[PDB]
């Protein structure tokens, strides 16, 4: 499920 | 020690992996006689060169919705200097796959599940069960995978039971009632309820309700807050690298005494 991955940003 | 010189990727990318198991004791009183969060970090990269790293999360002693780490230990690439010196977690990681650090938390722990019990002896011959259940977290994620074992007498005649969401099936030959439910969202509740014929005998002791789950979140409270990564000599940075979370809680022994 690729969906449970987020972003990290800065 | 642990990383080669040399490595080059096309596409510099990091996985972070926040993977916790919640536990909990809970009296019919609704008292918390124990609890406790086990967690790790799992990090996959695949950075080239030798990248300096430092890990961010919402540790109370850096930010003072923070959490309380009661011990944790780290991966033999981490500065424990800095970490006792300034609480900062810094490194040049393994190639690949490693386990980054494993803590422990008792404090302010999100609990996902509420658990509700309700029996009624009526007469020597029948037992009343119901459950409800409540998702303690945000209504925009989704609980799964979620089990609740309700035990059952060792004189059990027959069971009948209905529930609100999911299934349920008595298992003689578990003595328990399993409702499965595939997804739930937060803020939101469901209920069993079960009538058991008794055989009559002469003259319960009941174990405890227990729960399985998964859920898309760290029940310790932990966040990731950054991943920086500077690479001295190839001088590429943060805004070079595509960098990813996820966040993994498990039940492990939830129990709640009926």
């Amino acid at each position: 499920d690729l969906l449970a991955w987020d972003p990290l940003f800065g | 020690g642990w990383r080669r010189e040399g490595i080059k990727y096309r596409r510099n990318e990091l996985f972070l992996d926040v993977l916790e198991s919640v536990n909990l004791l809970m009296s019919p009183q609704g008292q918390v006689l124990s609890a406790h969060v086990s967690g790790r970090v799992v990090m996959k990269s695949y950075l080239s060169g030798m990248p300096e790293c430092k890990f961010g999360m919402n540790d109370k002693i850096v930010i003072e919705q923070s959490i309380a780490i009661d011990d944790c230990t780290f991966h033999q690439c981490v500065r424990l200097s800095k970490f006792d010196s300034e609480r900062s977690i810094s490194f040049i990681p393994p190639d690949g796959e490693f386990e980054l650090m494993r803590y422990r938390t008792t404090k302010d722990i999100i609990l996902p599940f509420r658990v509700i019990p309700l029996v009624r002896e009526v007469g020597r011959t029948k037992l009343e069960v119901k459950v409800v259940i409540k998702s303690n977290f945000k209504p925009s994620l989704l609980a799964q995978k979620i089990e609740v074992r309700i035990p059952t007498p060792l004189n059990t005649s027959g069971v009948q039971v209905i529930c609100m969401k999911g299934k349920a099936k008595y298992k003689a030959s578990e003595n328990a009632i399993v409702w499965k439910i595939k997804r739930m969202a937060g803020m939101k509740e469901s209920q069993i309820s079960a009538e058991i014929e008794l055989l009559p005998t002469n003259d319960w002791a009941r174990p405890p309700i227990s729960m399985n789950f998964e859920v898309p979140f760290a029940p310790s409270g932990l966040k990731v807050r950054y991943l920086k990564v500077f690479e001295p000599k190839l001088n590429y940075s943060d805004h070079d690298v595509i960098k990813w979370v996820r966040y993994i809680g498990r039940s492990g022994i939830y129990e709640t005494r009926c």
